[PDB]
RNA sequence: UAGCGGCGAGCGAACGGGGAGCAGCCCAGAGCCUGAAUCAGUGUGUGUGUUAGUGGAAGCGUCUGGAAAGGCGCGCGAUACAGGGUGACAGCCCCGUACACAAAAAUGCACAUGCUGUGAGCUCGAUGAGUAGGGCGGGACACGUGGUAUCCUGUCUGAAUAUGGGGGGACCAUCCUCCAAGGCUAAAUACUCCUGACUGACCGAUAGUGAACCAGUACCGUGAGGGAAAGGCGAAAAGAACCCCGGCGAGGGGAGUGAAAAAGAACCUGAAACCGUGUACGUACAAGCAGUGGGAGCACGCUUAGGCGUGUGACUGCGUACCUUUUGUAUAAUGGGUCAGCGACUUAUAUUCUGUAGCAAGGUUAACCGAAUAGGGGAGCCGAAGGGAAACCGAGUCUUAACU
RNA sequence: GCUUGACUGCGAGCGUGACGGCGCGAGCAGGUGCGAAAGCAGGUCAUAGUGAUCCGGUGGUUCUGAAUGGAAGGGCCAUC
């Protein structure tokens, strides 16, 4: 029962090579190089599924601080005021409001200033 | 082909009823006079192979 | 335990244990697999590094060339070299215990009775040695793929069926477990039922 | 019941290990052999009884005993066997006919193993006490 | 297993049983009986086969298609549906196959019979000498000189001779058993340079023979010797008339052939590395495993608007390859220029454990026979009893004078 | 002072060792010594003072004894 390996080997190589589209040089052409670039991309992505959550929160907070600072209060005091005011609007939604609804944000700031007074 | 029994081991061990192995004790061949009577007496009966060594003996005695 | 002859009002009593036992698939599977292993002509070989024709000369020296160290032009790593675990002829046959084979035969026959694949007749006679006469008989009995099991080899019947690919005519002693499973229907003469019952019991 | 509806019993056909066929299998690379020793090497492994050069047990311990040639021509017989002979009599020679004892056994002994439920005559054989009583308790006639 | 064994590594019987197949004869001498057994050749007759060969069944219509054997439909033969071919897959087109037949000539193996040679049958005799055995040295016997029988003999010796000798594992005695020193002998057994037929859970052009091909060639080597690579147009050559560019070129474009030339001989299919042309997007103030997450803009499609799809990817967070070997490697430690192909835990026998199946205090047969994967064969192996160095005893045994 | 317990067969149970093994041990049987007796004694206050197996040697032991009776050799016990 002799088994030629060409058809299954070609597929195994093509799958990786398809995953390596857009990569520079040997990284999109050569299997030995391509397989290492695909695995690395996977590792980075997996890392980036977690990293993204940290980055987006980092962005929201800087956006909230700016608006809050614009409206008169630091981020630190602002989130404490919303806590003591029982407000459970998350950082994703505060930062959307800071950009798109500046008067609604002002209201959330006065509520925080109130619960701190 | 057939496993070859280690002939030297076939001359030192014998299989007991529950699969164990009896063997004659060491230190009773010669230099007997400086050894206490009591030490010689306990060496006269056949002891059983300990757990650590039954693998070696069974390996050597396949047709036992 | 009883078998209705398709062509008679009369029935034939037989043993429940041979025609009425349960279907043990595992035992049957082991016996059908052994039969196929027993049918293998295990005739092949390859050449190990020793059997490849060529010299034992080192192709190049061990050290000083930047080449990979080599020792044999017949190394299995090398194109034209030997097969690492080159095949030899081997017998693929298996031991079937006497009782396991009879046990599977009894199981198979019981399962043909349960599945109505066993037909029983007083006799299965073709008069002259012609397919045309037998093919009519099997078309009148509503049979296409069928193993005919007679007690006695009828010369006319073996010949008349030889050119029919889906028909095989055997003696009671010629049964095998595969042919009982392989054909759609099994037709057994009354006297063949007697022989098989005595064989197996 | 056709040639494509026949399975083996579950648990009857284990896969079979394949070494050095990749990471996922769990037997890839070194294929279960670990790293860098005699045992790793192809055809690597010390012989049976080698204990690293320490005087091994089979030679550390003394030889004992001799083999009696008599024991090989001496067979024990169970009471269960006394019914397996044809004719009620139990001689050394009719025990050979019943494949109880070897064809080269010259001495035979009936021991108290199993039960005899028959009148049996035992001739030219030896009989244990316990065995002598089981024979006598069933119509037995032991004859020296 | 018994044994042999620096009692190490390892070597490894026989007795006896089951089977295959069996076949017994002659000389060492005389006489009566005489060619009466027996193969050997060497003729002939009759059968048998080989070496060439003969016949050998039965199908049309329609659909697709370059082409039908394919589809559909309705038929026919089959002791032939083994196979191989034919413009795609044919029981019925072909070659064949089953079955039936066949030899002028030569020849094989069997028989019958004839010429020539060899002698049985009877009767009474005869019973293999530098031999057996021994010493010395060696070898062979499973057996390493060991307590070592037995066989062989290089050397030195050297009997008895049927009232006698050899052996029965030191040796002696007794008992049994055979009769050396002279020979022949079929079958069961071994093998396959070669031939024929058939088969294959064998390979299918880096495989399989080294060699599918003009291969033991080319080539290397003083020589012995070493030793490649290299298969495929098409159904059919129908292998591209003729015209045009070009050097009466190479090569190409048309034309024509063909189902296909996107099958044109550098020819089935025609992957990958590698190299190019074209289009989209980005890129000339920008620093690093070149990705990843975010993400504008642009291009191109979508959606009846809809923050979605594809390609590109400015800018930005994170981010020093893989393997190996290591306490530890971005490591300036090892290996890899790349692609493709090949390239490594097998096989056989033993043994044990597990699972699973069968039978079960019984289980199972091996060789072999063959009613051939059946059935037969139970010779054997394991298990149901062990203890003891052993005799021996025995559900107990050993130990000890005997055991709390 | 008297003596040979520097006894023989065994040994509940512990300890210490990967193993080989080493060690401690009441008590039992037999026989002994000391002591009026209870009792003590299976070597020395203890912990070092040693060498596996093989191959042999010696003595004992009718265990085995390659047809059988023996023997050789082997085994077993003690010791080298
Ligand atoms: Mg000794
Ligand atoms: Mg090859
Ligand atoms: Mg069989
Ligand atoms: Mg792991
Ligand atoms: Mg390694
Ligand atoms: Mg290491
Ligand atoms: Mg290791
Ligand atoms: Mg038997
Ligand atoms: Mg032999
Ligand atoms: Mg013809
Ligand atoms: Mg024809
Ligand atoms: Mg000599
Ligand atoms: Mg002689
Ligand atoms: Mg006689
Ligand atoms: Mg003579
Ligand atoms: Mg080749
Ligand atoms: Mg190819
Ligand atoms: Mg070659
Ligand atoms: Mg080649
Ligand atoms: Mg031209
Ligand atoms: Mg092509
Ligand atoms: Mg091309
Ligand atoms: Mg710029
Ligand atoms: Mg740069
Ligand atoms: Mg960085
Ligand atoms: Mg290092
Ligand atoms: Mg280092
Ligand atoms: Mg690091
Ligand atoms: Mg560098
Ligand atoms: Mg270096
Ligand atoms: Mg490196
Ligand atoms: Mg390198
Ligand atoms: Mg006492
Ligand atoms: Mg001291
Ligand atoms: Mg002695
Ligand atoms: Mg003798
Ligand atoms: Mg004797």
């Amino acid at each position: 029962a002799r088994v030629k390996r060409g058809v299954i080997a070609r597929a195994r190589h093509k799958k990786i090579l398809k995953q390596a589209k857009g990569y520079y040089g040997a990284r999109s052409r050569v299997y030995r190089v391509a397989f290492q670039a695909v695995i690395k991309a996977g590792q980075y992505a997996y890392r980036d599924r977690r990293q993204r959550k940290r980055q987006f929160r980092q962005l929201w907070i800087a956006r909230i601080n700016a608006a809050a600072r614009q409206n008169g209060i630091s981020y630190s005091k602002f989130i404490n005021g919303l806590k003591k005011a029982s407000v459970e609007i998350d950082r994703k939604i505060l930062a959307d409001i800071a950009v798109f609804d500046k008067v609604a944000f002002t209201a959330l700031v006065e509520k925080a200033k109130a619960a701190l007074a | 082909p057939k496993i070859k029994t280690v002939r030297g081991a076939a001359k030192r061990f014998k299989k007991t009823g529950k699969g164990g192995f009896k063997h004659k004790h060491a230190n009773l061949r010669h230099i007997l006079t400086k050894k206490a009577t009591k030490r010689k007496r306990h060496l006269r009966p056949k002891a059983m192979v300990s757990k650590g060594d039954l693998g070696l003996v069974i390996a050597c005695l396949p047709y036992a | 335990m009883e078998l209705v002859l398709k062509d008679a009002q009369s029935a034939l009593t037989v043993s429940e244990t041979t025609f009425g036992r349960d279907f043990n698939e595992a035992l049957v599977h082991q016996v059908v697999v052994a039969y196929a292993a027993g049918a293998r002509q295990g005739t092949r070989a390859q050449k190990t590094r020793a059997e490849v024709t060529g010299s034992g000369k080192k192709p190049w020296r061990q050290k000083g060339t930047g080449r990979a160290r080599s020792g044999s032009i017949k190394s299995p790593i090398w194109r034209s070299g030997g097969v690492t675990f080159a095949a030899r002829p081997q017998d693929h046959s298996q031991k079937v215990n006497k009782k396991m084979y009879r046990g599977a035969l009894k199981s198979i026959l019981s399962e043909l009775v349960r599945q109505d694949r066993l037909i029983v007749v007083e006799k299965f006679s073709v008069e002259a040695p012609k397919t045309k006469l037998l093919a009519q008989k099997l078309k009148d009995m509503a049979l296409e793929d069928v193993l005919i099991i007679t007690g006695e080899l009828d010369e006319n019947l073996f010949l008349a069926a030889r050119n029919l690919h889906k028909v095989d005519v055997r003696d009671a002693t010629g049964i095998d477990p595969v042919s009982l499973i392989a054909f759609d229907k099994v037709v057994m003469t009354a006297d063949a039922v007697k022989q098989v019952e005595e064989m197996l019991a | 019941m056709r040639l494509n509806t026949l399975s083996p019993a579950e648990g009857s056909k284990k896969a079979g290990k394949r070494l050095g066929r990749g990471i996922g299998s769990g037997l890839g690379k070194t294929g279960g052999r670990g790293h860098k020793g005699q045992k790793s090497r192809s055809g690597g492994g010390v012989r049976r009884g080698f204990e690293g050069g320490q005087m091994p047990l089979y030679r550390r311990l003394p030889k004992f005993g001799f083999t009696s040639r008599k024991a090989a021509i001496t067979a024990e017989i169970r009471l269960s066997d006394l019914a397996k002979v044809e004719g009620g009599v139990v001689d050394l020679n009719t025990l050979k006919a019943a494949n109880i004892i070897g064809i080269q056994i010259e001495f035979a002994k009936v021991i108290l193993a199993g039960e005899v439920t028959t009148p049996v005559t035992v001739r030219g054989l030896r009989v244990t006490k316990g065995a002598r009583a089981a024979i006598e308790a069933a119509g037995g006639k032991i004859e020296e």
